[PDB]
DNA sequence: CGGATCGAGGGCCCGATAT
DNA sequence: GGGCCCTCGATCCG
């Protein structure tokens, strides 16, 4: 385990304050808002990651070694309410005025010194940095095009950073005449063994989605063995790409110090009063008069069936897998070359041929020791990149949980009554008029949004609490505006009785 | 939901005749009966179970006029099953040497139901016959048997060692999928008995009555044995709001819901064996540098907001927290089927939204939406909450039309916070991991050889329907619980072979896969990580 | 060092219920 | 009494 370090580097040149002739906010405004959004999400998520905000090309310089035109607004530290409040002072057109007043802009910088300060910022962290990452927000496709020396020194220092283990990711912004990687950023950025690059960002939603993709390093939920046969065993990593985000658990404090209180739940005897050993305890189940006694080992021994891992059963065509047989949220299977070498090759061959034949790999999934198995279907998932070339669907297998005979519940038999084609045609018109585009990120959890809005407001000890509006509620009035006559006409045709 | 079940087991000599590799139909039927009774015993459902054995050495029966229905013993009268009955099945009941008329035994079972059900005690009446049909029989009272079954409203279920279905369609592992009965084991006498069994089932439940005749093997890997005594699912009403004036009152139930352990393991003392002697006390000590005991009253509630720790008492929380607008099924909108991908499904249940019972206008109003979404290939994005206290959900509502029923299927979808975005390395163009044409043609032969589907009929037959197989957790738990109740000195028994046989794919798939697996082993290199 | 799971809390319907 | 739902606590791996 370890704490991740993330540094946000923002360009503050004249071009950054230009709304590059579109209705979207200037790249500087886009950057500041994106940074703020990441900070809040990092507070919401259960991650210890350390964040930092560094500006370059500013007249006022504030940094460790006093390099000209480098302002380190925030050092590498935990996300805070106060930090987001500081970022809010630069958000917007009103925030842009505040930025130009607090610190200058459009000053001659030196990317070599900029990366030098950033690296020196990771130097000053004491806890083990699992991943070191710098995200450069800029709209200048060829910086130091005029200065040859500054450009070569920057290329050299970028190489020194990659050799250290620091990741360099470009957040290229709207540039008149497009943004060119070949001019600059092509050699500096840290690339991948498996290759090329997302396209230039024009909307904040696109920047945030690209930022959030490389935001946190892939964290495998479990590393299991996928046994094709007793002798053919490849290693796979199970990742939870969707996981229900819940309200953080409360912390028990003290009325005066307001420091955390540790809870020690001790189990002891009634007759004696002293702490009881686990060997002296047994498990019981009483059926009527009979009492069945089992040891803790026996209660776990009965749970025992397969060893942890995935056991390939065979290949079932996707048509047989029904959409209504969902039990628990699906997982993502990706190979793990780190444990068994040659896994990725067989995994790739299996994925390609499964997609070609439109068939899923049926397995007997046992996540941990002494756990009963469950049949899962590894559905071949093809890679999808959006127009910004951000990976919307990673390539691999979706672990679809299949229910047992016990999980399928009996249904209450009702008589089939079919509607006339006129009523269906009218409902078709209603559907066609209320048609809309569904996005996975279309809605925000109102309970969480309200909880963290409340904590933010209590956190500034002055803010009244921030009322999150439930996005899950329908635009009633907009829908009534969209369909006025149709609703009453259909209501008269389908609902003729009064009641 | 109560029900009188009488299990009519053939214990005749022919049940003892065993065919090589296959457990004798007597042991097979015994395994099935034990499977049924174990579930009925440990979940403590009020259905009463009686046991009649036909082909016994002796005669213990209420119908004995003119030495009729001889060698039939009512071992257990209709009453709540207990551990003594399970112990008797396990070892006390032994196979007999005579043969009886299975229809005569059915009449004995009917007399049990007719007399022990007085006072409308049972909601459902059910008889389960376990025989091999190798015994000769008389067709004399068949017309009366059918009449008494209908007038008494008693349903039947037959269990044979071989199945009829693959008989008409044309090694051995019990509970396995596929080769679970010798095609060469049915006799002309068994065929004759089968034709009468078929006719009787059709006379009682129509054309679909034939689906209630199972083989012992498949009966072990299904829950069909409880089908007739299964308790109806609890449904609940709400209103599906498609907009103003367009809202439809519906009644939904949980279509899929993970069946979990009913009984809980109570912690007791090894000597006294009572939980009461064990007591759990909570102690508070400081989490910080110092571990001083913290007073339970002075403890105040707090929540973390990143680095800062803000004290927020439960009193203010209830007031400041998000107040849900109430339980509803309001439709947010409609989108194409392609936009909703199964990978985004969330929650731990699937809801089947049916039209409110005894409501014609709502039944048509819902049918119209179902067919409109089906014909247009569209779905409905809705907002759901079971109660005003429950947290709001956002999910998919798609049409689901079959010949008998019509309904909408709700599955919860994710919130922005729930979604997780990671970047995985591409494989389509991984220069380092791209497989050779021979490697791909080897996986091609493997997938073709290991196919779990069979498509004359030109219809696709699933050879490994997992949704029909019961969760091994339960029958394994019942096995161990009974073994400890009857043999306390002996340690826990191993997993019964039929459970492994029912969990593994059909022998034909395993045999077919042997050759391509050996070719891919050599073609696909596997090596352990050490350095 | 997070998930999955499992007690033990909480709040609405419904046959016996003293009224 | 039965189903429902939510919130912690105890159990194991990354």
């Amino acid at each position: 385990s370890g704490r991740d370090s993330l540094i946000f580097l923002v360009d503050a040149s004249k071009a950054m304050f230009e709304s590059q002739s579109e209705d979207e906010l200037t790249p500087f405004d886009m950057s500041i808002q994106c940074i703020q959004s990441v900070y809040i999400s990092k507070i919401i998520s259960s991650d210890r990651d350390l964040l930092a905000v560094v500006f370059y090309g500013t007249e006022k310089d504030k940094n460790s070694v006093n390099f000209k035109n480098i302002y380190v607004l925030q050092e590498l530290d935990n996300p805070g309410a106060k930090r987001i409040l500081e970022l809010d002072q630069f958000k917007g057109q009103q925030g842009q005025k505040r930025f130009q007043d607090m610190m200058g802009h459009g000053s001659d910088y030196s990317l070599s010194e900029v990366l030098w300060v950033c690296a020196n910022l990771f130097s000053d962290v004491q806890f083990k940095m699992s991943h070191k990452r710098i995200m450069l927000f800029t709209n200048e496709d060829n910086p130091h095009g005029n200065d040859s020396a500054k450009a070569s020194r920057a290329r050299t220092k970028a190489g020194d950073l990659r050799d250290t283990g620091i990741f360099l990711d470009l957040m290229h912004l709207k540039k008149p005449g497009g943004f060119d990687i070949s001019l600059f950023y092509r050699d500096i950025i840290s690339i991948a063994e498996d290759e090329v690059h997302f396209e230039e960002s024009s909307k904040l939603e696109d920047l945030l989605r690209k930022v959030r993709a490389k935001e946190t390093r892939k964290r495998a939920l479990s590393r299991l063995k996928l046994k094709l046969n007793k002798d053919i065993v490849i290693s796979v990593g199970i990742y939870n790409l969707v996981q229900k985000a819940l309200k953080p658990p409360p912390i028990k404090l003290y009325r005066e110090t307001n420091e955390p209180v540790k809870t020690k739940t001790r189990t002891f005897n009634t007759s004696t009063g002293g702490l009881l050993l686990p060997s002296d305890t047994k498990r019981s189940q009483i059926y009527g008069s009979r009492q069945i006694i089992l040891e803790k080992e026996e209660t776990e021994e009965l749970k025992r069936f397969d060893d942890p891992g995935l056991m390939l059963m065979g290949f079932k065509p996707l048509v047989l897998l029904k959409k209504h047989h969902y039990l628990r949220p699906s997982l993502f299977v990706y190979p793990e070359e780190s444990l068994v070498i040659g896994s990725s090759t067989l995994f790739s061959a299996l994925l390609i041929k499964c997609l070609e034949k439109e068939v899923a790999a049926l397995c007997r999934y046992t996540p941990r020791r002494n756990i009963p198995p469950y049949f899962v279907a590894l559905v071949p998932q093809e890679e999808e990149l959006d127009d910004q070339k951000i990976q919307v669907t990673p390539p691999g297998f979706q672990l679809v949980f299949l229910p047992f005979a016990d999980d399928k519940r009996k249904m209450p038999f009702t008589e089939k009554i079919m509607a006339t084609p006129e009523q269906v045609g009218k409902m078709k018109a209603i559907v066609e008029k209320l048609r809309f585009t569904y996005r996975s990120d279309s809605f925000e959890n109102p309970v969480l949004q309200q909880h963290f809005r409340n904590l933010e407001a209590l956190a500034l000890d002055l803010m009244e609490p921030e009322q999150a509006v439930d996005l899950t509620l329908p635009k009633v009035e907009a829908m009534n505006k969209r369909l006025g006559s149709l609703v009453d006409e259909f209501k008269e045709l389908v609902y003729p009785p009064d009641y | 939901n109560k029900a009188a079940v009488v299990l009519c087991m053939d214990v005749g000599f022919t049940m003892s005749n065993s065919i090589p590799g296959i457990e004798s139909p007597f042991e097979q039927a015994k395994k099935v009966i034990t499977m049924f009774v174990q579930r009925q015993v440990f979940a403590e459902n009020k259905d009463e179970i009686a046991l009649v054995l036909f082909g016994t050495d002796g005669t213990d029966n209420p119908l004995s006029g003119g030495d009729q229905y001889q060698n039939i013993t009512v071992h257990r009268h209709l009453m709540l099953p207990d551990f003594d009955l399970l112990e008797d099945i396990e070892s006390k009941i032994q196979p007999g040497s005579q043969q009886a008329d299975f229809l005569d035994a059915l009449i004995v079972s009917m007399d049990v139901i007719q007399h022990e059900t007085i006072g409308k005690k049972f909601e459902k009446r059910h008889i389960e016959i376990f025989t091999d049909l190798s015994s000769r029989f008389s067709k004399s009272q068949l017309d009366i048997i059918i009449h008494s079954l209908k007038k008494c409203d008693i349903s039947l279920q037959f269990f044979l060692p071989f199945s009829l279905g693959k008989e008409d369609g044309s090694p051995f592992r019990l509970g396995g999928h596929g080769p679970s009965f010798p095609l060469k084991g049915i006799t002309e006498q068994q065929k004759e008995g089968l034709e009468i069994v078929k006719m009787v089932m059709i006379s009682l439940e129509g054309e679909d009555g034939l689906d209630e005749i199972y083989s012992f093997s498949e009966s072990l890997r299904k829950l069909c044995v409880f089908k007739k005594i299964e308790r109806h699912s609890i449904h609940w009403p709400c209103r599906l709001t498609i907009g103003s004036n367009l809202s439809i009152r519906i009644a939904a139930y949980k279509s899929i819901l993970q069946e979990r352990v009913k009984k809980t393991w109570t912690v007791v003392d090894a000597k006294t064996l009572k939980k009461e002697d064990i007591q759990k006390e909570t102690v508070y000590c400081l989490n910080d540098d110092d571990e001083t005991e913290v007073l339970k009253e002075d403890i105040i509630q707090g929540f973390r907001y990143g680095s800062d720790i803000v004290p927020f008492s439960k009193v203010d929380e209830e007031q400041m927290k998000y107040k849900s607008e109430g339980k509803c099924f309001s439709v947010l909108g409609f989108c194409k089927s392609s936009q909703v991908q199964r990978r985004f499904f969330m929650g731990n249940q699937v809801l089947k939204v049916f039209a409110a019972r005894d409501d014609e206008a709502a039944a048509v109003a819902l049918s119209s939406l179902i067919h409109a979404l089906d014909d247009l290939d569209m779905v409905a994005i809705v907002r759901y909450a079971y109660d005003k206290r429950a947290n709001p959900q956002v999910g998919v509502a798609f049409p689901h039309i079959k010949h008998n029923y019509e309904c909408l299927v709700y599955v919860q979808l994710p919130f922005m916070e729930d979604l997780r975005q990671y970047m995985f390395s591409s494989l389509k163009n991984s220069k380092k991991y791209a497989p050779t044409e021979a490697q791909l043609n080897a996986v091609d032969a493997l997938i073709d050889s290991m196919s779990l589907a069979k498509k004359k009929t030109d219809t696709l037959e699933d050879l490994f329907p997992t949704t029909k197989i019961p969760n091994p957790r339960f029958q394994r738990l019942f096995q161990c619980l009974l073994h400890r109740a009857l043999h306390p000195r002996e340690p826990l028994p191993p997993i019964q072979q039929h459970i492994w046989n029912m969990l593994n794919p059909p022998a034909e798939v395993t045999t077919k896969s042997q050759i391509p697996l050996s070719k891919i082993k050599t073609l696909f290199p596997l090596i352990e990580a050490k350095k």
